[PDB]
């Protein structure tokens, strides 16, 4: 199937120079694989998955050096942004970046990403063409004009089309040691007399994406249905449930459906006493 | 491997 | 400025009284990233609480999984108390074994 790599980078300032804290996290196929954190005693890129321990000390030293440069870039940018937004000294501020690439099942580049956020809000983003920039804010225009003149987009295009794809191909070869299908069941819960709660659980699944539906007649009952956001069990898998209020006795009339990419086809089930 | 950023914001 | 944390409190495995389990407190969709998370047993701080490392989602907002081991009983209450700049007062959500 398809593959991806991402680097999520953050710098956070707090009042009191001291310098900002810089954290970099790498992901391959939406799973953390490397991590740098400037708060560490001896700041380094560290492996975060067993398959990454293959890499020798030359890798870790190269990447650590890059992280130190990125840390400085974030410092300077954070300071520039304070001026752009006429923010005074005395506050907390956040600068974030997402960079990386999507590959198809054929391992060809499908899309490059290069986005920034300030205070948790979109600041500037390289468009899918990898040539032009989207910048909402009036302040972000200063940046966009600068980066048009500096040829920033071509620089990042080169990394996204080259190094990103190259390195992702490498990491995909190094990592051989999936989907986990959900296991669903309905639980019976009492409610205000006459009514009951049927709650459909999905457990043990990976990736997190899943849909739960209740039907009568049927006729999906989105209106009054209750659910929770998909949550990590903590073991690498996810949980979710959906529930509905139902007249007592007439519970065999309602059916829960579970849609997941790991399934050969959707699961259909109901309460079994 | 992660990007090396170009010009500052 | 700020996005207010969404909180779920729930167990790793299906809960069974007297059976050792793990209690999760899952806090998502918040900004700024600094946050204080406490897990409570009968209103008292559980001391040995493990916290996942700083992470953010593709919508820029931050999330954390706090977790601790617990052996639930019929009548012990469990909760998660979250303190964040987006909220005037800390928020407590209680563990409900059916949810």
């Amino acid at each position: 199937g398809p593959h991806s790599m991402r680097y999520f980078e953050t710098a956070v300032s707090r009042p009191g120079l001291e310098e900002p804290r810089y954290i970099s996290v790498g992901y391959v196929d939406n799973k953390e694989f490397v991590r740098f954190d400037s708060d560490a005693e001896n700041p380094r890129y560290e492996p975060r998955a067993p398959w990454m321990e293959q890499e020798g000390p030359e890798y870790w030293e190269r990447e650590t050096q890059k992280a130190k440069g990125q840390e400085q870039w974030f410092r300077v940018s954070l300071r520039n942004l304070l001026g752009y937004y006429n923010q005074s000294a005395g506050g907390s501020h956040t600068l974030q970046q997402m960079s990386g690439c999507d590959l198809g099942s054929d391992w060809r580049l499908l899309r490059g990403y290069l986005q920034f956020a300030y205070e948790g809000r979109d600041y500037i983003a390289l468009n899918e063409d990898l040539k032009t920039w989207t910048a909402a804010d009036m302040a972000a225009q200063i940046t966009r004009r600068k980066w048009e003149q500096s040829g920033a987009a071509e620089h990042y295009k080169a990394y996204l089309e080259g190094e990103c794809v190259e390195w992702l191909h490498r990491y995909l070869k190094n990592g051989n040691a999936r989907t986990d299908s959900p296991k669903a069941h309905v639980t019976h819960h009492p409610r205000s007399k006459g009514e009951v709660t049927l709650r459909c659980w999905a457990l043990g699944f990976y990736p997190a994406d899943i849909t739960l539906t209740w039907q009568l007649n049927g006729e999906e009952l989105t209106q009054d249905m209750e659910l929770v956001e998909t949550r990590p069990a903590g073991d690498g898998t996810f949980q979710k449930w959906a529930s509905v209020v139902v007249p007592l006795g007439k519970e065999q009339n309602y059916t829960c459906r579970v849609y997941h990419e790991g399934l050969p086809e959707p699961l259909t089930l109901r309460w079994e006493p | 491997e992660g990007p090396r950023n170009q010009d500052w914001l | 400025i700020q996005k207010t944390p969404q909180i779920q409190v729930y167990s790793r495995h299906p809960p069974e009284n007297g059976k050792p389990n793990i209690l999760n407190c899952y806090v998502t969709q918040f900004h700024p990233p600094h946050i204080e998370i406490q897990m409570l047993k009968n209103g008292k701080k559980i001391p040995k609480v493990e916290m996942s490392d700083m992470s953010f989602s593709k919508d820029w907002s931050f999330y954390i999984l706090a977790h601790t081991e617990f052996t639930p009983t019929e009548t012990d209450t469990y909760a998660c108390r979250v303190k964040h700049d987006s909220m005037a007062e800390p928020k407590t959500v209680y563990w409900d074994r059916d949810m």
